[PDB]
Formats: structure tokens, sequence, C-alpha cells
């Protein structure tokens, strides 16, 4: 059988970046150069391997990641990179061998006035882990006293909500991005 | 990186006026726009976040508005300790871009200023230096050009201005600029007029005096 | 809750400094904390950060140059500097971002000031009043207050006696790193055969002090 791409790039809605999506692929045939014969993708690098030669290849699993993120973030999205996605939201490791694939959706995920549903995660008290997903909702202590599940002056919610207005820039809108991870029941 | 640009950059106005600033945005950043107020001698003081979110302990008489790129403050009641310089910032920035800022004045009638001439002491000259100096006394607005003429012969370099704060009591600016030339210089010409323009001065008024006499 | 400020003042062009903010109310260990410079009349200007987790991030005007470091222990903010030039002549913050919520927490502030140097005491010249400087029956005089360094200057007028119609003007930076300032008042020019002028110059940083007489050059 064909993996089940369509259902994670056509997919009607994403998932906040904090709490990113993760599809298990496997027992299928997977051909890749349909998605890098599409061009309709803004950022499409891959880590490890080339695409066209990738297709010519197994592996044992492959993982697909997705959520929406800034266009200005789509670069934390790599190995080693630094700032508040590959910080607290999602790490991607120094050995990297995959590929990651965005493409600009403010036609979907805009809305005037503003679409508020997409969050992120501001606060934390240390780095994630690589493919670590965190969707603690305890209160930020920012001070020296307990915070308590209540907020106020030094206890802040640890996550904040992406203002995404069709108006924006473009840097600024949202986009969509799939990471495909490999790790033999997929081929090409 | 956005670029923020502030839109009066001097404001002037009396006490219970209502003013507004204005910040423009280059490409949209939504409501991600935060207010801030900085008293002579002291540290900014956030008082608007998320274009119209009032920073708890801000008095009433401000409030923020704005989506996209264009926002504005505004002061409902202009007091006394309101007149400093406000900066505008955007809010989840990767170099958290500041706009010039907006400075606020008292409003006063224009008022022209005395202008005085000072040729350089004979100390000065003992020295090699020859500094000359032009005093604008007591004139409003701040807005006022000085041009020094040698021999008349336009002079833009060897010149600097320093203005004052605006007066406690008059409400008024002085400036005074420094011509300094060298005593070999200085010893090679006459005139050494001082030309002035400002807004009361119906005619630009020139303050000028020979080097011998 | 307040963020202190410590650790500036005069440094070589090229030397290295290192300024401190020790942190009250707030745990530096799990903030964004920042830094910012404001050289005068030029406005606020963003220099780095450091995130709850060691991410630090820089102005391409301070990259490989300024370092950012943190104390848990002692809860104090550091910012190294170095290869320091005069461009870095201002007033350094810190203050605490809240992302979407502003920077609410700000420090007093440290004065930074990179320079030449040779500190200097100044040379008071008498800025006589004459018929270019007399209208209306009153006089403009005043003193010159050159080639001095670092800041700043104090001048007044008869030891305080005189005090209306001065005017203290803010000191200019020369091109020879030494500053020059002047003050000046407005007397009745009646006055000027009777009353004496003389203005007193402080500049406690090479403990001088001049008091230059003013009187009107024949």
């Amino acid at each position: 059988n064909l993996c089940p791409f369509g259902e994670v790039f056509n997919a009607t809605r994403f998932a906040s970046v904090y709490a990113w999506n993760r599809k298990r692929i496997s027992n299928c045939v997977a051909d890749y150069s349909v998605l890098y014969n599409s061009a309709s993708f803004s950022t499409f690098k891959c880590y490890g391997v080339s695409p066209t030669k990738l297709n010519d290849l197994c592996f044992t699993n492959v993982y697909a990641d997705s959520f929406v993120i800034r266009g200005d973030e789509v670069r934390q999205i790599a190995p080693g990179q630094t700032g508040k996605i590959a910080d607290y939201n999602y790490k991607l490791p120094d050995d990297f061998t995959g590929c990651v694939i965005a493409w600009n959706s403010n036609n979907l995920d805009s809305k005037v006035g503003g679409n508020y549903n997409y969050l992120y995660r501001l606060f934390r008290k240390s780095n994630l882990k690589p493919f670590e997903r965190d969707i603690s909702t305890e209160i930020y202590q920012a001070g020296s006293t307990p915070c308590n599940g209540v907020e106020g002056f030094n206890c802040y919610f640890p996550l904040q909500s992406y203002g995404f207005q069709p108006t924006n820039g473009v840097g600024y809108q949202p986009y969509r991005v799939v990471v495909l991870s490999f790790e033999a029941t997929v081929c090409g | 990186d956005i670029q923020l640009t502030q839109s009066p950059s001097f404001l002037s106005a009396s006490v219970g006026d209502r003013v507004t600033i204005t910040c423009r945005a280059s490409q949209g950043i939504s409501s991600d726009l935060a207010w801030y107020q900085q008293k002579p001698g002291k540290a900014p003081n956030l008082l608007i976040y998320a274009a119209s979110t009032l920073q708890s302990g801000v008095p009433s008489r401000f409030s923020g508005s704005g989506s996209g790129t264009e926002f504005t403050l505004t002061i409902s009641s202009l007091q006394p300790e309101d007149f400093a310089t406000y900066y505008c910032q955007q809010l989840n920035s990767d170099l958290y871009t500041f706009g010039q800022g907006t400075k606020l004045e008292i409003k006063r009638t224009v008022a022209a200023p005395s202008v005085f001439i000072f040729p350089p002491s004979d100390e000065q000259l003992k020295s090699g230096t020859a500094s000359v100096v032009c005093l604008l006394n007591n004139f409003y607005p701040r807005e006022a050009k000085v041009q020094w003429k040698v021999d008349n012969a336009l002079q833009s370099g060897n010149s600097q201005e320093s203005v004052t704060e605006q007066d406690s009591k008059d409400s008024t600016y002085s400036l005074s600029s420094t011509l300094t030339l060298s005593k070999a210089d200085y010893e090679k010409h006459k005139v050494y007029a001082c030309e002035v323009t400002h807004q009361g001065l119906s005619s630009p008024v020139t303050k000028s005096f020979n080097r011998g006499e | 809750v307040q963020l202190v400020e410590s650790g500036g003042g005069l440094i070589q062009p090229g030397g290295s400094l290192r300024l401190s903010c020790a942190a009250s109310g707030i745990i530096v260990s799990s903030n964004y904390m920042t830094w910012v410079r404001q050289a005068p009349g030029k406005g606020l200007e963003w220099v780095s950060v450091i995130y709850s987790g060691g991410s630090t991030f820089y102005a391409d005007s301070v990259k490989g140059r300024f370092t950012i470091s943190r104390d848990n222990s002692k809860n104090t903010l550091y910012l190294q500097m170095s290869s320091l030039r005069a461009e870095d002549t201002a007033v350094y913050y810190c203050a605490r971002d809240l992302g979407p919520y502003g920077m609410d927490v700000w420090g007093q502030g440290t004065t930074v000031t990179v320079s030449s140097a040779s500190t200097k005491g100044p040379s008071v010249f008498p800025l006589a009043p004459s018929s270019k400087s007399t209208s209306g029956g009153t006089a403009a005089l005043g003193c010159l207050v050159k080639d001095y360094f670092p800041e700043p200057v104090t001048v007044s007028w008869n030891s305080g006696a005189l005090t209306s119609g001065v005017h203290t003007f803010p000191a200019v930076l020369q091109s020879s790193g030494l500053y020059s300032l002047s003050s000046v008042v407005t007397v009745p020019s009646s006055s000027l055969g009777t009353q004496t002028y003389i203005c007193n110059v402080n500049h406690k940083p090479s403990n001088t002090k001049v008091d230059k007489k003013v009187e009107p050059k024949s």
C-alpha cells in the first residue's frame, strides 16, 4: 500500500507547535518524488540524504511531525538551532537524518480580527530534549514566590497565543510544517 | 526586521490637552506593540502592551489603539508629569525594534531670540586656539538655525551647538554655538558674523564683529 | 522587586568591562533578561538576551564583543564588554522581557564612558560683555569652560548669589575627546560698572576650582 501522506500534508487542521502531532508511518511504499515535484513548498530541505536518492532507500519506521509556527520561526526547525520554538516547543537533534518541509498557510490559518487557536510555549525552566513534547499547563513561577495555579505578577500561564491576521507580514504569518524522520517496512 | 516610524518626533501642548502619538509599522505586526515613557534622568516605563492593554499601575488618561501597521498613543488630559519622551516597540521581535521616540514639550507663544556674540579672550589667544561664541537667549520654539560667516564665507566645519532644557519659568530655549579656529586662522580674517533665522524674527538677525576693534 | 545595576566607568578604547545586574524578587535564572543601551539623544538600542534555558542572542553591533552570563547563586545578571569602542559610550540598562506582555521591570542604568581619556582640568576663558552683547540695557557675559575631561563640571555665579538669567549649557564633546561648555548670564547694562561678576567653576575629577572675574574689556 501507499503511505498516508495525503492525510498528513492535506490535513484540515494542524496542531499547535507545543503539542506537535506525530504520525508513525510503516508497512507501505512511499513515493517521495511526488512531494518534491510539487513546487508548492517554500521550505523543503533535507539533512542527511538527498530527496531524489532517498526514493531509492528503505527504513524501519518513518515519523511525520506536523505543527504551525511563524514564518520567521521556520529557521528554528533544523539541527542545532536556538529560539523559543527550538528551545521550548520542538527540538531536532544535532545528528538529525530526515527532511523539514514547510509552506505558507495564511489563507487557511489566519482570520480577520485574529486567529488564536494556535499556541506556543513561551515560558519554560529548561531546554527541550530532541523530539520532546511538552503539554503541561502549570503556571510558570518567574519569581521567588510560589505561583500556586493562579496567575499574576511573576506567575504566568506558560502557553501564549499566536495572533494570525491576514494582514501580517509574511514572516509573521502562519506556516504549516511537516518533519519526516527516518530511522525495514517503508520503501519506494 | 520591521521599521517603526514614530510620527511627531517633537510635540508641544498645554496641560489639560489631549495629544496623540503615532507609531507606524512597515509590514504589519497585528497588535504586538508596546509603549514606554522615559522621564529625564530615569529608565523607560512600560505603559501599554498588546497595542491597547494598560499596564497595571498606569493612570487611565493613557490609552493605546491600533492593529496592523498604524498605532496611536492617546493621553486624555495632559498633566505636568506627562511631559517626557515616549517610545513604541514591536513585541515578539527577534531584534527588539524600538522607535525613534517622541518628545513632549510645553506649548508657548513665539518668542524671538536675543542674539549676542563673543570674540575670543586674549588668554585663549596666547594658547593658540580662538573660540568664537554666539548666544541665542530665551526663544521659542527650539527650531532655530545658526550660520557662521567668516568674511561672508559661510562656515560649516569648526562649529558646535548646545541647547538648554526648556525653562521651568519662562518655558524658553537657549542655544550656544562655538566656532573654534586656530590663532593662525583667526588672525587672517576680520568680519565674524552670526546669522540667525527663527520663526519670530521676520528677517534673519545677524550679530557681527571686526577683529580690528 | 527591583534590578540594581553597577560596575561601569571610564574604560580605554579596546579594553574590557563587566556590568552586573543584581536582581530582587525576580529570578534571572527563570526569566528572559534583557540589556539595552541608550546614547544621548540617540534612543533605545537592544543588545542581547539570555533565555530561561541558556540561549543567548545578540545585536549584530555587539556580536563577537559582548557576552551574557548569569549566576544562579548570586542571582546576578552580567554583561561582559570587550574590544570596546567609543560608540558604546552610553547608559546600559537591564530589563525583564515578558514577550507579548512587554518589558515591565527596568533597572536604573550604569553609565559606561569609553575614550582616549587623559583626565584633564579645564581652561576657563571669559566671554566679555561689549556693544556686540548689549541691547536694551541688558548685557550678555559668561565663561567658556574649554578642554576638560571627564564630566561633569559645575558652574555658578557669585558663589550662588546670582542665579536669575543664568544659562549653563550642556557640554559638547570635541574632536580631541575633550569637553567644552559655556555658562552665561543676562544683567542690566547699568550694572556693568558697579557689580562684580565672577563665575565659579568646579571639576571634581581633577580637583580643579577656578574663580574667573568677567569685566568688559576696553
